[PDB]
Formats: C-alpha cells, structure tokens, sequence
C-alpha cells in the first residue's frame, strides 16, 4: 500500500 | 502550549464569527483581516513534532483546523488568491500531520462530512500544490480505515476525484502524492477498484506509470502506479474491455520486465498483478508462455520475500494449468 506519512513532501522548498 | 491556545483561539473565533455570517446571509469575513494564515502556519510547522501534537490534541487541533478549512472552502469555493490557497494549504498539511498514526483522528476527520466534501471538491482547484496537500491527506484518512471510514471515503467519491485528478497533473509530486492516497483506496473494496476502471482513459494512464520516467530519479511512481494496477488487476481479470486496454499498451510485457527489476515492491507489484491476469484467459495465458513467464516466475518462488514467493508461485500454478498446445 502508499502507507501513511507526515506532511513532510509538501514542505516548501 | 501558551502560544498554542492562543493560535487555536483565534482559528475557533474566526470559525464561530464565519458560522454567525452563514446563518445570517453583516460583511463577510475575510481570513487576511484577521490574521488567520499566519495562524495555521506556526500550527502547520509545529505539528511535525510528536510532543507538540499531543498538546494540539488535547486543545482539540483537529476541530479548530478541519473546521476552518471547511468554512473557507464554503465561502470562498474554487478561487486562486493566493492567501486562500495559502491558508487551505497550511491547514491541510496540519491535517496530514495530526492524522499520521492516529487512529482516533483518521476516525474522526472522516466522520466529518462536511469537511469531507470540501476537502475533495479541492482536487480540482488549479493549484497543484493545494492538490498535493489534499492527496495526502487521504492517503492518511486511507490508510488502515475502519469500517465507518471506508464508506465515507467512497460516499464522498474520493476514489473518482483522485483518478480525475492524476490525469490532469503536470507535477511529478502531485501524482506522487494523488497515486500513493489511490494506493491505499484501491484495496479497500472491488466498489473502489471498479471506480477507477470506469474512469475514462484510467487504465491506459496506469500501465503509462509502470514505464515512467522520473527526473527526480526515484522508483516512486512505478511502486504506486504498480500497486494500484495490482489491486485493480482481480477486477480486470473478469473483464475483456479492461484487458484489452492493458493488451494495446503492452502492459504483460512490461510486467515482464518488473520481474528483473532491484525494486522489491516492483516485483512483489508485478507478481500480484500476473498473479491475478494468469487466471480465466486463454488469450493471455498463452502470450505469457510465448513470452518465457514460466521460467521467469521459476526463478522467484523460492525468494526469501513473501509476497513475492506467494506471488509467483500463484502465478506459475495458473500458467502450469492451463498449458497452450506446443
């Protein structure tokens, strides 16, 4: 499955 | 703690002073005024510390946040300001954060209809980074559903808004996050899997996955477009129309070619998805013998991986019956 996760990725870079 | 409260005060004044104006539609309330992005920001950044989201719990984070992108949504609908954006982004991120590993949260935001509903009207929004948000947020709410989550995630057609929106993504992190939430969804119930095959050009798009290119060179993007292919696959299996469209994009082939692949969940994917396609059709039966899957699966049954091991002896054991005349 795509898991779960912090909204790490969508820290502005 | 102080300053929490504080941030989580004014998000609740601000949500009761929006209520007191949809019930009465006396200005309508706009969130620059009065401060409110700011707001969500410091509780976006501090939700990535585990400490500090058990305080946010207790002060009812979850409530306050939901509830102010719900509110903004209704008010302001579809529009591109960029403080708008800005605030539903923050908020959702704070969303993704308080849902992560909390059974509880993930219970709960999806008994909120409401918010609900708002959350996926946001997937067509033409900010893609709004879009990445929204994804992740069900991929969280996705992942390890209870029985009452499930159904509200396919009630408010989330599986159909997640499909919609990966075809229109320019973004390699969009669809990183679009297809990780489908990922999750595509295993809950055939109703979900069968809503992504109905999805116009859905199944050409996905095998289109298994041989993407990345420029950011990572493998995301073929594990979860494999993994939503393989959990779809039990459904296409029964249907000629499905695996045609998989036949005109070569997808056995390609499938093939997975099999090699140093990507554990590539293979495992690829195995499940053979697995699954070996079975009830002579037609593709035959092409995976005239193109040596039997001797390719041989070399994976006795892997120390389970799935793969489980797999590819599934799909052999299909392919041994059923033999094609020499």
């Amino acid at each position: 499955g795509g898991g779960e996760q912090l909204a790490i990725n969508e820290l502005i870079s | 703690h102080h300053h929490m409260l504080h941030l989580l005060e004014q998000i609740r004044a601000y949500c009761e002073t929006c209520w007191e104006w949809q019930e009465a539609h006396n200005p309508m309330p706009a969130p620059v005024e009065h401060q409110i992005c700011p707001a969500v920001c410091v509780l976006m950044k501090l939700s990535f510390d585990e400490e500090h989201r058990h305080a946010m719990n207790e002060l009812g984070g979850l409530q306050a946040i939901a509830e102010l992108l719900q509110v903004d949504c209704e008010m302001y609908g579809l529009t591109n300001d960029h403080y708008s954006i800005t605030l539903r982004r923050y908020a959702g991120m704070a969303l993704t954060n308080l849902t992560f590993g909390d059974v509880a949260n993930k219970a709960t935001l999806c008994s909120m209809k409401g918010c609900m509903r708002a959350l996926v009207a946001q997937l067509k929004s033409e900010s893609e980074d709004l879009q990445q948000v929204i994804a992740s947020v069900l991929r969280n709410l996705s992942w390890r559903a209870d029985v009452n989550s499930k159904k509200t995630l396919r009630e408010v057609g989330s599986v159909k808004a997640l499909m919609e929106c990966a075809l229109e993504v320019k973004k390699e992190s969009t669809l990183k996050s679009v297809l990780s939430a489908l990922w999750n969804l595509s295993a809950h119930c055939t109703e979900n899997k069968a809503d992504i095959c109905a999805v116009d050009g859905a199944l050409a798009f996905l095998v289109g996955t298994l041989t993407y290119r990345s420029q950011t060179n990572t493998l995301a993007i073929i594990e979860s477009g494999g993994g939503i292919l393989r959990n779809v696959s039990s459904l296409i299996a029964t249907n000629e129309d499905h695996r045609q469209i998989l036949r005109e994009n070569n997808c056995l082939q390609t499938l093939l070619q997975h099999l090699k692949s140093h990507s554990l969940t590539i293979v495992s994917n690829a195995c499940g998805t053979l697995w699954n396609l070996s079975a009830r059709n002579p037609k593709d039966q035959e092409a995976l013998w005239d193109m040596g899957a039997v001797s390719m699966l041989k070399n994976l049954i006795h892997s120390k991986h389970k799935m793969i091991a489980m797999g590819s002896a599934a799909a052999l054991r299909n392919l041994m019956a059923n033999r094609p005349a020499k």
